[PDB]
């Protein structure tokens, strides 16, 4: 959104439990939803690659 | 010196005395918040005379106690001042994209002050505020207002939306019971956020917390004397219905100004101590 | 701190206006410009 | 001329006939005081306020001027003068208006016209400022009832 | 709502949450120095799985109890500032046989400030207290270790070895329980000795009471993330050890990193909310 997604607290994720607030989370632009890092520094370099 | 009543049953004097010596402990401060009491002063159930006169004995006290516990929030104010040094000092490390820009707004932060006019805090944590909450915004690069005459409205800032729904609620509380704060359970600090905006967003709250008390202060301390100068306005007409020497007695008790409260408080002792002579005016029983 | 260590100057310069002379002289001898005002903060009282 | 106004006070009293009586090599003199009839003369009067307004009106006007140009930090004495503005002489503690206090809600033609203000009254005060050199003796003659002096000015 | 728990008998919960309602009150806070909380947790006696998730439940609440307080350095801190300016000022006045060292102290002294970040805060200050301990030695030109990396401890100078008992001890309970200060009565002044060496004897003392609030703190708080991480490589094993639905979705909610602590509040406000669901998992009584 025109707004930045600076502040951390919009981004939180969980897998294996039932999400019905993060499902009905769908389309809407917020909150949105990264998960932990498994990405690395030189990870990540090859993604671009 | 306590309130007295007339055909009031002892049992109806009981709920309105715990009242008074509970109305600090009591959630949501105000006679309206709490319709029950009014229906204590036996409306309808006798004369039109008799239910203004309770009824003034009930505002005059629930007015007086307002002048006794005295909001005296002077102490937590202080605290105020003192978080609001903690913030600027934070930012003197931290490079900026225009380092003038920025100190206009810490020099402003840093001259705070409280004289002993009360009417001038309201403006003093409000201008104090416009220039924090715009200097957190500059740490994360975040648009700041350019156009003129639209200043940033305050609000907590890197807050999940939960959350500031739930801190409101202890906002919304306060707004209704000035008296006894309850601390809140989740603390504005935060890891993810950099240490300067958590000394802004706990700078908000007390910000919030003072602003909301001098205002829901300065309403019910203003809305009780209307609803007493109405008296004067509807219990003198009725003594005006029937003369007797009881019905005349009261007629220049009221004469006294409501307005100012030091004031009232002589229509109040008075009307109490000569209580004896004009309890026959208003039929009982 | 205890007492001023004066040292002394002989200038040669094409310089010859007053106003343009010391403009120089406020660049070479900052570092002691920078003790005087330096002196003024630490020493009320004392007026170097 | 500063203390022309107060007069009551011993002290003030007593200082200015200090100040009344020079002490120098050889003769000694006393210097006359402006004062007259308690009130002072106009000539000290507009000269007192001279320094009086230099002394109060570069105060505020000059807090703007210092926080912008210390930023570039190139002698780096800007820095500390800044803080020298705060004028005190103990190390006050947490009474929390570190920074000097600086000039708000100024109409914005107004401040040019306090500059304005400011080095007017330099130009009144300026003949008590210097002293040309008129004359600079070499020999004396004995008793010092003359001497050749070559001319300046 | 409130931190749930297993096979806990009813005394022992209601025992367990009032020791962070008075955690501040309890001299030398720590979960170590009360071991028989730890048995109270229902150790050996109970499953070994109920002793680790309860344990779980105390790690959890004793963090989040530490976020929800956060030992606050407004007040002095600020005030450890403004002296150490003022011993900048009273260095210069004193002579010394060597102008050119005592200069190299003072002129660090200067420049002292806090940065934004909190854990650099103890390094701040100790790069001011070694500058001005060295410092209080020339003033008596008493000699100061001039050995390569042995670096001059920190001490006060010039005071009766009783007092220097009673200043340090102090900062023992600065050390065990940051929170309810109580500051000394005793002066640090001494008219014998200069007022240089008086400034920065109050100097040292805030100077210590900094870094002891901070270097304790840092202590629990790196402490208080490894004793959670070492619960997540035993639990989850163990529910690896018996497959269920109840049981895999345990394994869920421990796969998330417990690093930051904003993430462990996260942690434990879904572990609460959802506790009902794998309940039966755990044997108990």
């Amino acid at each position: 959104d025109r707004q930045p997604l600076n502040p951390a607290n919009i981004e939180a994720r969980h897998h294996g439990v039932s999400d019905v607030p993060r499902l009905g989370a769908m389309d809407a632009d917020e909150p949105l939803f990264v998960d932990d890092y498994r990405a690395t520094d030189d990870e990540w370099t090859l993604q671009k690659v | 010196m306590s309130l007295q009543f007339i055909g009031l049953q002892r049992r109806d004097v009981v709920a309105l005395v715990n009242f008074l010596r509970h109305l600090t402990q009591k959630p949501d401060v105000d006679l309206e918040a709490h319709p029950k009491i009014l229906k204590k002063c036996g409306e309808k159930r006798l004369h039109r005379r008799t239910v203004l006169f309770n009824e003034l004995m009930l505002w005059l006290g629930y007015y007086r106690e307002l002048r006794f516990h005295n909001p005296d929030l002077s102490s937590v104010l202080e605290e105020f001042e003192v978080r609001c040094v903690a913030v600027a000092r934070r930012g003197y490390t931290y490079p900026f994209g225009d380092r003038g820009k920025a100190r206009d707004h810490l020099a402003v932060l840093d001259r705070t002050e409280f004289d002993t006019d009360v009417r001038h805090d309201a403006e003093i944590v409000e201008r104090a505020l416009v220039s924090a909450v715009i200097l957190a915004k500059m740490s994360v690069r975040e648009t700041l207002v350019t156009a003129i005459g639209q200043t940033e409205p305050i609000a907590f800032v890197h807050l999940k939306d939960t959350e500031v729904q739930r801190i409101e609620e202890n906002l919304e509380g306060v707004r209704r019971n000035m008296f006894c704060v309850k601390p809140l359970d989740l603390n504005l600090d935060r890891h993810a956020n950099t240490a300067l905006v958590n000394a802004v967003n706990k700078l908000v709250y007390t910000g919030r917390l003072i602003m909301n008390v001098r205002r829901s202060w300065e309403e019910l301390e203003r809305k009780c004397l209307a609803r007493i100068q109405e008296r004067c306005k509807l219990l003198v007409k009725e003594l005006r219905m029937c003369l007797s020497f009881d019905s005349n007695y009261c007629r220049n008790i009221l004469k006294h100004a409501v307005e100012n409260g030091d004031s009232a408080d002589t229509l109040l002792e008075l009307l109490i101590e000569d209580f004896d002579i004009y309890v026959d005016s208003f039929p009982q029983s | 701190g205890p007492e001023t260590r004066p040292g002394i100057y002989v200038l040669t310069s094409s310089i010859a206006h007053w106003q343009t002379l010391v403009d120089v002289a406020r660049g070479k001898f900052a570092r002691e410009r920078c003790s005087f005002v330096n002196r003024r903060i630490t020493r009320p009282r004392q007026i170097p | 001329g500063l203390f022309s106004l107060d007069r009551s006070y011993e002290e003030v009293k007593a200082a200015v006939q200090q100040l009344q009586t020079i002490t120098f090599r050889d003769a000694t003199f006393t210097i006359p005081d402006p004062v007259i009839d308690q009130h002072l003369l106009i000539d000290m009067k507009t000269a007192c306020l001279s320094m009086s307004m230099v002394a109060n009106l570069a105060s505020e006007l000059t807090m703007t001027y210092v926080r912008k140009l210390a930023l570039e930090d190139s002698s780096m004495l800007l820095v500390k003068c800044q803080e020298l503005l705060m004028r005190l002489d103990r190390e006050r503690s947490v009474g929390e208006p570190r920074t000097p206090a600086r000039p708000q809600h100024v109409s914005p033609d107004d401040e040019i016209a306090r500059l304005s203000a400011l080095f007017v009254m330099l130009r009144q005060l300026d003949d008590l400022i210097r002293e040309q050199v008129v004359f600079t003796v070499c020999d004396v003659s004995p008793d010092n009832k003359s001497a050749t002096c070559i001319f300046k000015g």
